[PDB]
This record gives structure tokens, C-alpha cells and sequence, in this order.
């Protein structure tokens, strides 16, 4: 049961983190 | 590497989606299968403690197998049934070496991301159905049971995280071995000792002292006398004898 929300969260986190990495790249 | 990971994670979600849809039926069955062998052992324990005490009373006053074979056939049935409730699941969801290879490659690509996000802590939860399934009927004291070294979970992980670098207290792989052995194996060993061990067998008693020390000697950092779970395990062993006198 826990695996459903937890693994899918990483997918949504990666899409967000790509925007965050780009923001961090742009800032640096 | 996140872009390749994103592709991999989306593939993983579908892969796990079939597993969890299957698991919606099988997770209740894990509790049922575990109860089934424990009740069967309880049937074995209730019958054998009652009859053998009468036999031992006669034998002790002097100095002062049929059920076991029947039990083994049904124990093997439940053992095979447990492996057949998970035979309709792909090998990649239960081969521990396949699972380990994915997470080692994950760390090898994203060491910082694996350590900081504690991704290694997902392994005991994924192995939680698997370790419970493998240790379901296991009791290393019996004449036909495998040793703990002859299982996937122990051999694959025995040197996992035992790197040549100084062991940091927060290194996720260095902390993996204490977490699985203390929090998963020892409560399971407590349940095994309390519900499955038959203390009257002298041969099992000889194996008991040996196997307990073997775990302590193989993991002195984890399975030491100060460890609360090891203490709980040692305390349970004595309490099982007490209950064996009560029944």
C-alpha cells in the first residue's frame, strides 16, 4: 500500500526538481 | 541523470501498479498464511506438550514422531501454498539480488541523492512481504530447515555497506544492516521463538545455544547484549519455557 503513494511521489518530485534544478542553475 | 531516472520511475510505477493491484488481495493473505502456520504450530504444540510431558513425567520419575511427520507434510503444503500465492508475481519482485542491483545502481548514479533522501529505507519495506514470506515457516532448529545464511536476504546483504571507508553513523548502507537485522529479523525471531519453537527437543536446544551465539558473533555491533531487541529476544527464549510449562 505505501509503495503506491511513495513511488509516484518521486515521479512528481522529479518533474518539480527539474524546474528547481533549472532555477538553481539559472541562479548560479 | 534525473531525466533517465524520471523515465525509469514512470516505468517503475506501472511495474509496481500490477504488483500492488495483485497485493490488494495478497496482503490479507500474508496475515492469513502467517496465522495458518502459527495455528498449525499451535496445534502441534498443544498436542505434543500435553503428550510428551506425560512421557517425560514417567521417564523423569524412573530416574528420580508420528505427529511430527504429519505436521511436516502440512507445513510443506503451507510453505508451497505461500510460494504459490506469489508464483503469479514476476521474479523481479522477489529475487532479492535483482532488487539490490537496482538500488545499488541507483546509489552508484546518485550517491548524494540516495544518501540524503534515505532511499535505502525503502528496501526493508519492499522486503517486508519478502522477508516475512521467506521466514514464514523457517525455524533453523529443525532437521530439514535451512540455515539463515542459505537465504537470499542474508547472503546478498551480509557485505552490503561494509565498505573500506570509515563507517559513518549516518551512511544509509552502513545503517541498512543494523535496521534490517534489529528491527525486522529480531521481532520475527521473537514471534518464531514464541509460537514455533518446541523447547522439549534436546537437539533443537543444542542448536539454540549455537545459533544464538552465531548471530551475536557475526554482528557484534548490532546483535550485542546492550541491544534492546536482542535483549527482548533473549528474554522471550526464557519466557517460552515458562509458557511450555503452563500448557
Amino acid at each position: 500500500p505505501e509503495l503506491e503513494h511513495n513511488l509516484q511521489l518521486l515521479i512528481d518530485l522529479t518533474e518539480q526538481e527539474i524546474i528547481q534544478n533549472d532555477r538553481q542553475l539559472q541562479y548560479e | 541523470g534525473i531525466g533517465e531516472r524520471y523515465k525509469f520511475l514512470q516505468e517503475m510505477r506501472g511495474y509496481v501498479q500490477d504488483l500492488l493491484e495483485c497485493f490488494s488481495e495478497k496482503v490479507p493473505l500474508i496475515n492469513e498464511l502467517e496465522s495458518a502456520i502459527h495455528q498449525l504450530y499451535k496445534q502441534r504444540a498443544s498436542r505434543l506438550v500435553q503428550r510428551r510431558q506425560d512421557d517425560i513425567k514417567d521417564e523423569s520419575s524412573e530416574f528420580s514422531s508420528t505427529d511430527i511427520t504429519n505436521f511436516n507434510l502440512e507445513k510443506d503444503r503451507i510453505s508451497k501454498e505461500s510460494g504459490k500465492v506469489f508464483e503469479d508475481v514476476l521474479e523481479s519482485f522477489y529475487s532479492i539480488d535483482c532488487i539490490k542491483s537496482q538500488f545499488e545502481a541507483w546509489r552508484s548514479k546518485y550517491y548524494t541523492s540516495y544518501k540524503d533522501a534515505y532511499i535505502g529505507l525503502c528496501l526493508p519495506k519492499l522486503f517486508n512481504p519478502l522477508i516475512r514470506l521467506q521466514l514464514l515457516t523457517w525455524t533453523p532448529l529443525e532437521a530439514k530447515c535451512r540455515d539463515f545464511e542459505n537465504m537470499l536476504w542474508f547472503e546478498s546483504l551480509l557485505f552490503y555497506g561494509c565498505e573500506e571507508r570509515e563507517q559513518e553513523k549516518d551512511d544509509v548502507d552502513v545503517a541498512l544492516l543494523p535496521t534490517i537485522v534489529e528491527k525486522v529479523i529480531l521481532p520475527k525471531l521473537t514471534v518464531i521463538a514464541e509460537n514455533m519453537w518446541d523447547p522439549f527437543s534436546t537437539t533443537q536446544t543444542s542448536r539454540m545455544v549455537g545459533i544464538t551465539l552465531k548471530l551475536i558473533n557475526g554482528y557484534p555491533s548490532v546483535v550485542n547484549a546492550e541491544n534492546k531487541n536482542t535483549q527482548v529476544y533473549l528474554k522471550a527464549l526464557l519466557l517460552r519455557m515458562r509458557r511450555t510449562l503452563d500448557d
